[PDB]
């Protein structure tokens, strides 16, 4: 059959009849508008379905009109740029369609738009009778300037290949390949359908080797992250929040990104949608829109609870297709504390027991069965690609306390922790990452890429680490006995920790000159003024004073570092010139 | 003794919520019988009835109900429980959490079918351990030595190096002729899960290693027959191939985690924190089956590794875990924060069966004096530092600046060792007795004069 | 007169120095954690009901 | 003689308690004394020393017969027991001969069944009821009454009854009052005119 009937609906709950041959969480369009709903039990013949949308005029006999799918999105072209919601419905098509400012609660509107035309171009070497697996990429469509639009085959079938495709220009409805198989041929366009839950099937996970070059002098040097990476910041008010998520988009090294904002806020939500439309991209030639390669997923909460919760998956089903392309994306999830509260609604709705603080059993197995799905990996595919997912998710805890059932097991899961704070905020230290609180757990897996093409960067960070380690214990006694009775020794370590917050750490991100600085600049600057340490510390072992008083034009070349402009300075000026500046130490010396 | 009759195969499901199936018009079903699940899709599910009632069972899958039908789905009813075909070569191979192997090799060619479930030893033929597992670290074998046959957990937390010290504890596994490790991983990353292979590869030790590995992405019913499969082989290599078996269920506490939302998801009445009533015997299925029994010469020792939740030895993973077991190892936080690399906070520590595996016969006179002085000085010390951060750092009594100068040099001297040095237990006990030298012959109250005589002046 | 002030002014300073710390080490750690034995002990009785 | 467990012997008069029970630890002598025909729990959590409590009342106690019940505890403890009971002996008539002599284990491990928690607790009473009426001062330590009200409550949740506080059954006080009650100084019956007692100390495991 392919119709059921309502037969009664109890608030957001239908208990729709006449569905035999229905499966558990697939989805359904209930009612004469076709309300988005999913069948969560299964009583014989009838489907007990909790609709997604707001039941409201629904009558007992009204038609449930089956899909025979669960949750998935539609990965093919027409994505970049475009915005939706946590079910991928369209919102930069809805309010176009429809003329209005609302969302109409009944609108199965393509994610990808059928009326497009896309140049496409098959791969020149598989030809009528070849043989394919499941992730062979058979075309390429040029979607933008900046990214191909790699076709692939879905990983589920298989066959031979008795249509192509002539190079033209075709809709998401022509159909492109054509495949013959033992019993059945199969035909199917460029669109593919993935469901959401289900994880994405690959060759085999690679260990992570290389780093993101975020661009923050502090992110690149002290606690390093590498693509394939989970990380995780604080989602408080006001710390850095802005210029992380914006400076990651701008200045890495990351070919896609996919910003989930997971039912946010309604003014927060819409600073975001205005502001990454009007970001420009630095690509090798002119300027370009970060829109070219950043898909959006929005979602405020006045949305529904199952596309606030779905939200994730949507987004990391988005990253994975493009990471089984041979791309490197990175995504940045906005707010993983306000998923888990539409995890404890949805579970609160379905009178789950609650594990602790509310939350269900199964809130610490869904977030790690999320972020195990990052990683540098070996795609499938016979064209041999490798592809990488980065996950940056943020946590709101509630009162800025670190003890909460998702914040708890989010430290537990996550590797890199940057931890930005409010206090440095209210001191102007930009960017607010904090150094005693924030740690790094890739260090072991990136000395390798480091003794390969840096190799005096290893112990010059854990040097400066145990400085501003010794900064703590140090500023206890400056106000409880004083820099009288501080040692000669002593106090040219804290004096050279104020050079660290001052040079290294604190970036203005508004200045052309540091808006992105590059690891050549960033060894550059820490080389010098380490090398400063050490020759200060035999100085103290033949006085304090005159090394402070005759090295202070010493102490301006070091403090004017950070402006040598890495966009209009070459790269070898600047090792020039920081080789003019290691002289100058070593002779005054 | 051989099941020939054909198997049944239903269609008839009436019921499916969450993980639990219900089928109707079964023909005398048993109880905790396994089923196999085709799907309309094609893809295969394994099952378990959890509860019949006249000629309905209950099964649960153990891949989850994404996409069972109600009319198309077909059920096939194995007549017998779960079994596993164990081997002698299950010993150098990797597995999944379900029964398959990972890496690119065969079936198990079973030289028998073993219940995962097991059956308990009867307690006049178990006999006591007494043989001292030296593994060659000094908070173990100075002061909470492990025996042959003993139980005993590494409490731990999250982020703290409890991986990097089951690897060191394999490497150095030997008495005061090697272990046959059986490793089972649940609830572990990816990272993790490599951490463990390459370390079992680089030692030579893969000969003998049998993981059973089940990551994050697993299904979280599998992490429930996970231990039961790694203790079912080594109850074959140790009970019926004479094998000393090393036992490490790392991560036990997602093992019980992925405990509570069956039970939640059956609605069982829970205990503290959510957490089935049933957790302490559920528990102890798989913590008592160690030990070594009067008839043969094998013995399974188990050290199941477990990261207790905000660092709280309540909660009911590490607290009921510390009534079944044979006492705990405690690494600590605050200890690695210092970069000492054992961060092993001693003090709620314990090994109940270190009583008889140390003394004159097994390593010498003097280790069970000058461990409960090595405890009470450092007791005394932590009580003397929590103090003088409220007195000052002068209004001290001068027999209290001994207790501060023995703390410092006790954390990293004593515990402290790095990574791949493994001290002998007369190593550990040369070194523990240099601390004791910064007191006086009369403030070691717990060391009589006796054997002070004998080993204090040195 | 500023002999007599001066050692009379350190004694009562470690009187206070004392008592600030003995709030905020023995009785502010000990009603701290007093009330996350609250909230953990009546969320297991809403559990129940 | 085949008894009932869950029904209490017949005798003719209970007597108040007068003699102490020396267990030979000095603060449970001295300052919080225990009498024979008397009950005594011990709390307490993990690494205590519950059961070395149990073992030294076992081996150096004044009564005549010991009845040890492990109720849902380890399995190395029980073994130990009848490890180095055989070799400490006591005497008490000229004569040494070895403790093993006047105990008797029921041994219910965690290992083992969970219904069989609540059967191991009144087989030990019944036992150690008999043995009173010969005019014997019977000690009875039950090593955990904590894992037999968890076997009520697991019972308790397949019967799909309505809890009390914690998850345990309403009636949970009523099985502890009736396994407490039996014990007690008391003149047996019988025309010989002998005396006996029962001494009850169940360790909780909170
Ligand atoms: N008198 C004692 N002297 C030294 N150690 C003791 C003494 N009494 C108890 N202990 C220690 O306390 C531990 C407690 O054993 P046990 O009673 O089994 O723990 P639990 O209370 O959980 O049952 C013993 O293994 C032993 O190491
Ligand atoms: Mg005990």
């Amino acid at each position: 059959s392919t119709f059921g009937y309502v037969h009664g609906v109890s608030g957001p709950v239908v208990t729709a009849c006449d569905m035999a041959g229905a499966a558990m969480y697939e989805l359904v369009r209930v009612g004469h508008s076709e309300l988005v709903g999913e069948i969560i039990r299964l009583e014989g013949d009838m489907a007990t379905i909790q609709v997604y949308e707001e039941t409201s005029g629904v009558s007992v006999g009204d038609p449930v009109l089956r899909t025979g799918k669960p949750l998935s999105v539609e990965l093919g072209p027409g994505i970049m740029g475009a915005i939706f919601d946590g079910i991928q419905r369209p919102l930069s098509d809805i309010s176009s369609q429809t003329q209005s400012i609302y969302i109409p609660r009944g609108v199965n509107v393509s994610a990808l738009s059928r009326d497009v035309k896309w140049d496409f171009t098959p791969c020149k070497n598989l030809r009528v009778g070849s043989h394919i697996t499941g992730g062979d990429i058979y075309g390429i469509v040029n979607e933008n300037s900046l990214i191909k639009h790699k076709i692939m085959l879905p990983p589920r079938n298989r066959g031979t290949v008795t249509y192509i495709a002539p190079p033209g220009n075709y809709d998401t409805s022509d159909v492109v390949l054509e495949l013959e198989f033992e019993g059945i041929k199969e035909k199917f366009s460029m669109v593919q359908v993935w469901p959401v839950r289900q994880v994405r099937p690959v060759t085999e996970k690679l260990p992570a080797n290389h780093p993101l070059l975020t661009g923050q002098r502090v992110l690149d040097a002290l606690f390093p992250c590498v693509q394939g990476g989970t990380t995780a910041i604080p989602g408080a008010f006001g710390c850095g929040k802005t210029v992380i998520s914006q400076s990651l988009s701008k200045y890495s090294n990351s070919d896609v990104i996919i910003y989930v904002g997971c039912g946010e806020r309604g003014n927060e939500m819409s600073e975001v949608l205005r502001d990454f439309p009007e970001l420009t991209m630095e690509v090798d030639g002119k300027v370009e829109s970060i829109m070219k390669r950043t898909a959006l997923v929005a979602n405020t909460s006045n949305m529904p609870v199952a596309a606030r919760e779905a939200s994730i998956y949507t987004g990391i089903t988005l990253s994975e297709y493009f990471r089984d392309m041979g791309y490197h994306v990175s995504m940045m999830a906005d707010s993983t504390s306000r998923w888990a509260e539409a995890l404890r609604e949805i579970s609160g709705r379905l009178a789950e027991m609650p594990a602790d603080s509310g939350y269900p059993a199964y809130l610490g197995a869904r977030l790690a069965s999320f972020y195990e799905r990052a990683g540098r990996v070996k795609c499938l595919g016979n064209p041999e690609r490798e592809g990488s997912v980065s996950i940056v998710g943020a946590v709101s805890p509630p009162g800025g306390d670190f003890s909460d059932p998702v914040t708890s097991a989010t430290l537990g899961i996550v590797q890199v922790f940057w931890g930005l704070d409010k206090k440095l905020a209210q001191r102007k230290h930009f960017p607010s990452v904090n150094w005693l609180i924030s740690y790094s757990k890739y260090m072991r897996a990136l000395d390798e890429y480091y003794d390969k093409h840096f190799t005096e960067f290893v112990p010059l960070r854990t040097k400066a680490k145990e400085i501003l380690q010794e900064e703590e214990d140090l500023a206890e006694i400056v106000q409880l006995v004083g820099k009288a009775s501080l040692a000669e020794t002593d106090k040219i370590t804290l004096e050279v920790a104020k050079l660290i917050k001052d040079d290294f750490l604190q970036q203005n991100g508004y200045t052309p000159y540091d808006r992105f600085c590059p690891f050549y600049k960033t060894v550059g600057m820490l080389s010098n003024m380490i090398a400063f340490y050490d020759m200060a510390r035999r100085a103290v072992e033949t006085t304090w004073s005159i090394i402070r008083e005759h090295m202070g034009e010493i102490l301006y070349k070091l403090s004017s570092m950070k402006f040598k402009d890495p966009v209009k300075d070459g790269e070898a000026k600047i090792k020039a010139d920081y080789a003019q500046l290691l002289e100058d130490m070593q002779n005054a010396f | 003794n051989y099941l020939s009759q054909p198997r049944l195969t239903y269609k008839t499901v009436s019921g499916v919520n969450g993980p639990l199936v219900i089928l109707d018009h079964v023909k005398f079903p048993r109880y905790a019988e396994i089923v196999h699940l085709t799907l309309p899709d094609g893809t295969k599910r394994s099952g378990q009835v959890l509860e019949v009632s006249g000629s309905k069972a209950v099964v649960q899958v153990f891949e989850g109900t994404s996409g069972i039908d109600a009319k198309k789905t077909s059920c096939e009813f194995t007549g017998d429980i779960l079994r596993t075909p164990v081997s002698e070569d299950m010993l150098g191979r990797v597995f999944n959490g379900s029964g398959k192997p990972i890496d690119r090799g065969p079936v198990v060619l079973a030289e028998d079918f073993l219940d995962i479930m097991g059956q308990p030893i009867n307690p006049q033929c178990r006999i006591y351990p007494e043989e001292m597992i030296q593994t060659g670290i000094s908070a173990i074998d100075g002061m909470n030595s492990i025996a042959r046959g003993q139980k005993i957990p590494i409490f731990s937390a999250a982020g703290l190096p409890h991986n990097e010290i089951a690897a060191q504890i394999c490497r150095q596994a030997g008495l005061v002729e090697n272990f046959a490790i059986v490793f089972a991983a649940m609830g572990v990353n990816m990272e993790t899960a490599r951490f463990f292979k390459s370390d079992f590869e680089e030692n030579g030790s893969m000969d003998n290693v049998c993981l059973f590995l089940n990551l994050a992405n697993d299904p979280t019913i599998e992490r429930i027959i996970t231990p039961r499969l790694a203790l079912t082989t080594a109850e074959f290599l140790a009970y019926q191939c004479e094998k000393h078996v090393l036992v490490i269920l790392t991560d036990m506490s997602s093992y019980a985690e992925a405990l509570r939302e069956v039970s939640a998801a059956r609605e069982e009445v829970p205990g503290r924190r959510g957490f089935p009533g049933y957790m302490y015997t559920d528990l102890a299925t798989i913590y008592e089956r160690a030990g070594r029994v009067e008839g043969r010469n094998g013995s399974i020792t188990q050290i199941p590794i477990l990261t207790m939740p905000n660092d709280d030895i309540t909660h009911p993973i590490p607290d009921l875990t510390g009534y079944i077991t044979e006492g705990q190892i405690y690494v600590d936080r605050q200890l690695h924060n210092r970069q000492i690399y054992p961060p092993i906070n001693v003090l709620p520590s314990l090994s109940r069966l270190m009583k008889s595996a140390i003394g004159e016969g097994m390593t010498r006179k003097d280790h069970a004096d000058v461990s409960n002085q090595l405890y009470a000085c450092y007791a005394i010390g932590k009580d003397v530092q929590a103090m003088k951060a409220v007195v000052g750092e002068e209004a001290l009594t001068s027999d209290d600046l001994l207790y501060l100068e023995f703390l410092q040099k006790f954390e990293r001297n004593f515990i402290a060792q790095g990574p791949y040095e493994n001290r002998t237990v007369y190593e550990t006990l040369d070194i523990g007795w240099q601390l004791l030298r910064i007191f006086p012959k009369e403030m070691l109250k717990r060391i009589p004069q006796s054997t002070l005589s004998e080993f204090y002046p040195r | 007169s500023l002999q007599t002030s001066f050692v009379t002014l350190d004694e009562a300073i470690k009187i206070t120095n004392r008592r600030v710390n003995a709030i905020e080490h023995v009785i502010i750690p000990r009603i701290e954690r007093t009330l996350a034995y609250i909230i953990t002990e009546l969320d297991e009785r809403e559990r129940e009901e």
